[PDB]
RNA sequence: UGGGAGAGGGUGGUGGAAUUCCCGGAGUAGCGGUGAAAUGCGCAGAUACCGGGAGGAACGCCGAUGGCGAAGGCAGCCACCUGGUCCACCCGUGACGCUGAGGCGCGAAAGCGUGGGGAGCAAACCGGAUUAGAUACCCGGGUAGUCCACGCCCUAAACGAUGCGCGCUAGGUCUCUGGGUCUCCUGGGGGCCGAAGCUAACGCGUUAAGCGCGCCGCCUGGGGAGUACGGCCGCAAGGC
């Protein structure tokens, strides 16, 4: 019962329909290792700082997740055999730190 | 045939070698320090890398190409004369730049340089 | 001329801010020291590692040529 | 890690009067249960020196209560380890 | 009970920079190396350049007179398991403490055993220079090893060359990390200068090498010698 941010970075030439199926495949996994979805970001399209796959561009999903702990090495495993997933990154949730 | 290209200069401690390449990178010519007569530390003087950009560039305008980009490699004796030798070559410089390969902490280096 | 004080307040643990957080590299890439920020030790710490996790996740670069 | 539910089970369950938090038998049991779940991270961690060396210096601060305990209080001491299952 | 900082430790993953190798492209007369060269490599097409692939090891900037740990030591990032420690509240127990001959555990590097791995580097080894000679310093190669798992070995300038605990004795200044009444005060660490005092002097000086108490270890001229013999430990090297 904790909470975590998961960042996807995917294809980012994926078509509409290929992109909803690997949205119903990541809720899957999520539904199956037990998260329950706080909040959901889509900031889409965005131009990387260095090739990923050799594209010059990805796209992004950033979800709040709240899990028990032991789960989270393996539901990332899970997000990590697909080939159209670049990157999987889950940390923990962290409150800010404000300059100034 | 192209009239835009790219300027490699290798700078050693022990020499310069300069290559012209077309947009792609492949090779159209190039010279180094031995190319004209010298040997030893000599390759590895200021001037030996002067005369060693001229002489790639007077290839390279044989050929007929007229504006190059400069991309510097190493911190030999030799860097800063075979540039401005470039500059004043007959060739439009663009723009010089600076890709010297760094490792982020990766292989033992030699003794020597430890 | 300091990154910290040309700026509003901000999270220092974010690691999607890409515009706030690149004003903290040099022009290779290169993370800025605390002559050059101004944030404190503990904030420098932070900022290192949210600008390492920008990186992995394909947002900042690793390094960039120098150009004249 | 030791969530406070449980750390309140075991304060409850070994206290004398319901207002205590620092007795022998409290501390005792306190680290009894830190000391169990060490033990078990330690049967599989076997490389793992550092956090062993805390398990020593746990099993000593016990050690040091109950003798403390023994000889102040024999039916305490003897009541209190029967509970726990210490001896060994 | 509520909070904090941290390269503290163990396990599983994965990010890019760079070296090397292989495939393809393009291209030619040398490259490399030094004080100067030579060995070497290269027209059987090297070096320099571009693209693709594989693999191993180490983590640039941040970064520090910084931090953590009992010591040895600890540095990409993420997740999990786990140790120590600090502050506030002044809540509970009620002297439950300190030290510690033996014992037990840990303990850099190198080394040893059985499997794996092997890019780079590199004892031994080969060659080139240098030199009166050069079993070296410099250069070109090169095997163990360096890496991983498990098991041994147990040493060091393992150093602050300063055993641990507690109390007392002017300050100033820099810094990390907490609490507050956030000018400033009050805790805990890490440095520099200095009262009194101490010291053969150098220097130390609230982080004592000052003033005291408790417990442990060690010394008694140099060499012979950490040697021999005996005993114990180790597969061996060798250790005590
Ligand atoms: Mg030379
Ligand atoms: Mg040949
Ligand atoms: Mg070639
Ligand atoms: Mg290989
Ligand atoms: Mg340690
Ligand atoms: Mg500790
Ligand atoms: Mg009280
Ligand atoms: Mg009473
Ligand atoms: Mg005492
Ligand atoms: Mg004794
Ligand atoms: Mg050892
Ligand atoms: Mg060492
Ligand atoms: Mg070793
Ligand atoms: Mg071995
Ligand atoms: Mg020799
Ligand atoms: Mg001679
Ligand atoms: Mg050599
Ligand atoms: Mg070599
Ligand atoms: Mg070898
Ligand atoms: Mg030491
Ligand atoms: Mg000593
Ligand atoms: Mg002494
Ligand atoms: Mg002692
Ligand atoms: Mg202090
Ligand atoms: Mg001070
Ligand atoms: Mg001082
Ligand atoms: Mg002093
Ligand atoms: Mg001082
Ligand atoms: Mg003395
Ligand atoms: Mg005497
Ligand atoms: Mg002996
Ligand atoms: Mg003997
Ligand atoms: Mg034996
Ligand atoms: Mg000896």
């Amino acid at each position: 019962m904790r909470r975590y941010e998961v960042n996807i970075v995917l294809n980012p030439n994926l078509d509409q329909s290929q992109l909803a199926l690997e949205k119903e495949i990541i809720q899957r996994a999520l539904e199956n290792y037990g998260a329950r979805v706080e909040k959901v970001e889509e900031l889409g399209l965005r131009r990387l700082a260095y090739p990923i796959a050799k594209d010059p561009q990805g796209y992004f999903l950033w979800y709040q997740v709240e899990m028990p702990e032991d789960r989270v090495n393996d539901l990332a495993r899970e997000l990590r055999i697909r080939d159209n997933v670049r990157r999987v990154m889950v940390v923990k949730s962290q409150e800010p730190f404000l300059a100034n | 045939q192209v009239a835009s290209g790219r300027a490699y200069i290798h700078a050693s401690y022990n020499n310069t070698i300069v290559t012209i390449t077309d947009p792609d990178g492949n090779p159209i010519t190039w010279s180094s320090g031995g190319v004209i007569g010298y040997k030893g530390s000599r390759k590895g003087t200021p001037y030996a890398a002067q005369l060693a950009a001229l002489d790639a560039a007077k290839k390279a305008m044989a050929y007929g190409m007229q504006s190059v980009d400069v991309i510097v490699r190493g911190t030999g004796a030799g860097r800063e004369q075979a540039i401005r030798a470039l500059q004043a070559s007959g060739l439009q410089v663009k723009s010089i730049v600076d890709d010297t390969p760094v490792p982020h902490n990766g292989c033992r280096p030699k003794k020597k340089f430890r | 001329a300091k990154v910290k004080a040309t700026l509003g307040e901000f999270d220092l643990r974010d690691y999607r801010n890409v515009e706030v957080l690149k004003r903290f590299l040099s022009e290779t890439g290169k993370i800025l020291p605390r002559r050059r920020t101004g944030l404190s030790a503990k904030e420098q710490r932070i900022l290192a590692k949210t600008i390492k996790r920008a990186r992995i996740l394909g947002l900042l670069p690793f390094t960039e040529k120098l150009v004249r | 890690p030791i969530t406070k539910e449980e750390k309140q089970k075991v304060i409850q369950e070994f206290a004398r009067f319901p207002g205590d938090t620092g007795s022998t038998e409290v501390q005792v049991a306190l680290l009894t249960l830190r000391i169990n779940r060490l033990s078990e991270h330690l049967k599989v961690h076997k490389k793992d020196h550092h956090s062993h060396r805390g398990l020593l210096m746990m099993v000593g601060q016990r050690r040091r209560l109950l003798r403390y305990l023994q000889r102040e209080d024999p039916e305490r001491y003897r009541a209190l380890i029967e509970k726990l299952g210490i001896r060994g």
